[PDB]
């Protein structure tokens, strides 16, 4: 009992105890990191239909 | 009393983690994101047919070479296709045909699959010697085999029914760490892009990330009604996706610590059986229970498209690593390529 | 392009071929997947059939469980013994307190099982003694082995030096295994395959598909389960899960078009305590009278009626005693032959 309880609270300290940010920021860097590669995606890209790959 | 100090320590430990994650729910990705030129709806057809499995195919993984790629069918197979040509690499002969899933290693050496006989197999391609045989057997899991991803050809990570991941040392077969925790069927794992840490998806409708080196689960993603089928980690390694049986995909923030988005729509509310991003990040890919690929804009969360070409459930998907292309795999046997 | 890299399409056509012939072989091969609660015979019958249809246990295979056989053997032991606290059973000699107290310091934890001339003699004391048989007799009250006297009995034989287990004693062993176990057996022409996924602890709902048109379904039911109950609800009688689960299989939309095949198992287990215990312990509006002819038949009944497409599929009820090689045999013989005409 008394180490199990230990045993969750130290987990619960690992969850608890992180660098968090807000959901604008790590919204914002998700909007970032897909325009930044755009392009650079084939299946939004419609690459030079010509004899790449398929 | 003793016990109350834990009990006492463990209750407000999970509020603040409950306030925290409440902290910082300043803005919504679909406010920041409301104001972008939306995906459209793109096109995409079947380049590629390929066909030479009997039964259901229940998994199927791209070599990181973006050509070769391996698919399990529990009709005791494994087929190592070309994508290009469509030529059989290899077929290897399974000791046990009730497959759950199968991994290509980065290196292309080797291939792993799994399933009812709670057992991970490692393949190597290149036995010297002519053809394959099970070089590796990794046991331990009291549940089945329901995901398995090679770290390198000297580890694998693997997600099983019995509630438990596991790392193992290929070389020597024994079971490395044990990632305890989820309390229900974990059914899909993904890699984070440098192989440093994970996260698993389970019927307990939790997504959890854990630290492979450190063996211990970091965080844990609630937010699903129901089971987790799928789960992917996004191009950049900060985000994650969930596919699950209550009908939605949900998009997870690992340095928010939470849910951001959810893509789901009316008129659909059968199971996602798997999820994958676009090499971009912008486009989710969730293969649904209706033999559809359903493809959605992962900023604004809605439908930007559908693949539809198989007859029986989508069960398995991929996209190449170098974005090139998609493969769904299906439970009528054949698998198909699209771009 | 058009050139010599098309000795990997020769190389793929030589799979196809591969492929092709041994797809070939796969339609015309019988699949049965063993369902049903844990210790309703599903190990059984799976072994049965090796016996049966092929090699059968060799000496080498059957001493591979010489240590599963020890491992019972001292598990029911102890657990008759602890059951006699549970229900306060004094011992029928009271230097029996002492082999008791020594069959826990001898058994120690798992390694396997162990049997010495000490231990032997431990638990021959202790089965032998009238109190702890007034106990066996009451293991209708605590979670006790099926194969506990049968070992008990046989201690003589089994605690030899130079013992080998026979294949009755493999019958007899409750191994739990949790991966999917399959056996291949070609009889009556065509080729067989009977899975039997046995404590695959997972949710059934994640694997369930998989069986999806399985040639039938051989649903085990212990019948004499019927005055159980469930050692963690207390409130939940066996036989009654038992029941639960078959109306989910039976009904399932996976199983459809597969022949479903009750094995109600365990008669000879049944005939001996419904002279005993009565069914109403089990169904209480039974008003028939507590004979095996009439209570098998209510029991048969209950579980032919969850079937709730009764109009489209026919339940193939048959009664076993799993651990009988002639009773599975004919009754198997049976099956093949149903299946044989019903489908194929
Ligand atoms: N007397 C008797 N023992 C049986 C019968 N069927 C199985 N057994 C035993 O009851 C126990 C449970 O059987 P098992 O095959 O392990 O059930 P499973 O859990 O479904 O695999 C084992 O000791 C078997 O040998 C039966 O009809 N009669």
């Amino acid at each position: 009992s008394i180490a199990q309880a230990r045993k969750l609270v130290e987990q619960l300290k690992m969850e608890a105890n992180i660098d968090r940010i807000k959901v604008s920021k790590a919204a914002a860097d998700l909007m970032a990191y897909c325009e930044a590669h755009a392009k650079e995606d084939p299946l939004l890209t419609p690459v030079p239909a010509s004899e790449n790959p398929f | 009393s003793e016990l109350d100090q834990l009990r006492q320590e463990a209750e407000q430990l999970k509020n603040q983690i409950r306030d925290a994650r409440k902290a910082c729910a300043d803005a919504t990705l679909s406010q920041i994101t409301n104001n972008i030129d939306p995906v459209g709806r793109i096109q995409m057809r079947t380049r590629r047919t390929l066909r030479g499995h009997l039964a259901k195919i229940y998994a199927m993984h791209w070599g990181t070479d973006s050509r070769l790629l391996v698919s399990a069918s529990q009709d005791g197979k494994l087929i190592i296709w070309d994508s290009y040509t469509t030529n059989k690499v290899h077929a290897i002969p399974l000791r046990s045909s009730w497959v759950m899933t199968c991994a290509y290693a980065p290196s292309g050496n080797y291939v792993a699959c799994g399933g009812l006989d709670n057992i991970c197999s490692i393949y190597n391609l290149k036995t010297r010697e002519g053809n394959v045989r099970v070089s590796r057997e990794l046991a331990g899991h009291t549940g089945y085999l329901s995901c398995c991803r090679f770290l390198d050809d000297n580890q694998i990570v693997t997600s099983s029914g019995d509630t438990t991941c596991a790392l193992w040392d290929i070389e020597t077969g024994q079971q490395t760490t044990t990632f305890t925790g989820h309390t229900g069927d974990v059914m899909s794992l993904s890699l984070a892009p440098d192989t440093r840490l994970f996260v698993s998806g389970a019927c307990d409708a939790s997504a959890k990330l854990w630290d492979v080196r450190e063996g211990m689960c970091r965080q844990t993603f609630t937010g699903h009604e129901s089971d987790i089928n799928a789960i992917c980690f996004f191009p950049n390694g900060n985000a994650f996706a969930t596919g699950s049986d209550d009908a939605t995909c949900r998009l997870f923030d690992l340095r928010a610590d939470q849910e951001l988005m959810t893509y789901s729509h009316d008129n659909i509310i059968c199971g996602i059986t798997s999820v994958s991003f676009s090499k971009s990040g912008r486009l989710l890919l969730a293969g649904y229970d209706d033999f559809n690929c359903n493809v959605w804009d992962a900023l604004k969360a809605d439908r930007a498209g559908v693949l539809a070409g198989h007859d029986n459930r989508v069960s398995c998907l991929g996209v190449t690593d170098d974005g090139m292309a998609v493969a769904t795999g299906s439970w009528d046997s054949f698998l198909k390529i699209w771009n | 392009l058009s050139a010599e890299d098309k000795a990997a399409v020769e190389r793929s056509k030589m799979i196809d071929r591969n492929l092709r012939e041994d797809g070939e072989k796969a339609a015309r091969e019988v699949k049965l997947l063993l369902l049903g609660a844990g210790e309703s015979g599903k190990s059984t019958i799976v072994k049965q059939m090796k016996i049966i249809h092929e090699a059968g246990y060799s000496e080498e295979e059957c001493k591979q469980y010489k240590a599963v056989v020890y491992s019972n053997t001292i598990q029911s032991i102890i657990a008759i013994i602890r059951a006699m606290g549970r229900l306060k059973i004094d011992f029928g000699d009271a230097a029996r307190a002492d082999d008791a107290r020594q069959l826990f310091v001898l058994a120690g934890a798992a390694e396997e099982g162990f049997m010495t001339a000490e231990l032997a003699g431990v638990i021959k004391r202790l089965w032998k003694d009238s109190g702890v048989q007034a106990c066996f007799n009451r293991s209708r009250e605590y979670q006790l082995n099926d194969s506990a006297a049968y070992y008990l009995n046989d201690l003589d034989r089994i605690a030899q030096p130079n013992y080998i287990p026979t294949q009755q004693d493999v019958l007899r062993t409750r191994v739990k295994t949790t991966g999917i176990v399959e056996t291949h057996f070609t009889f009556k022409d065509l080729h067989f395959k009977m899975f039997d996924v046995g404590a695959q602890r997972s949710e059934r709902k994640k694997w369930i598909h998989c069986f999806e048109g399985v040639t039938a379904i051989i649903f085990c039911v212990a019948l004499s389960d019927y005055d159980l109950v469930l050692a963690e609800d207390e409130e939940m009688n066996r036989m009654h899960e038992s029941m639960k689960l078959f109306d989910s299989i039976c009904n399932n939309k996976w199983f459809t078009d597969t022949s479903i095949i009750l094995f109600l198992n365990k008669k000879d287990l049944f005939e001996e305590k419904i002279k005993k215990s009565p069914l109403t312990i089990c169904y209480p509006e039974y008003a028939g009278s507590n004979t095996y002819e009439e209570a098998a038949a209510y029991i048969q009944c209950q579980f032919e009626d969850l079937n709730k497409r009764k109009d489209t599929k026919e339940i193939y009820t048959h009664f076993t005693c799993a651990t009988d090689t002639k009773n599975v045999q004919f009754v198997f013989d049976a099956v093949t032959d149903v299946i044989i005409k019903n489908n194929l």
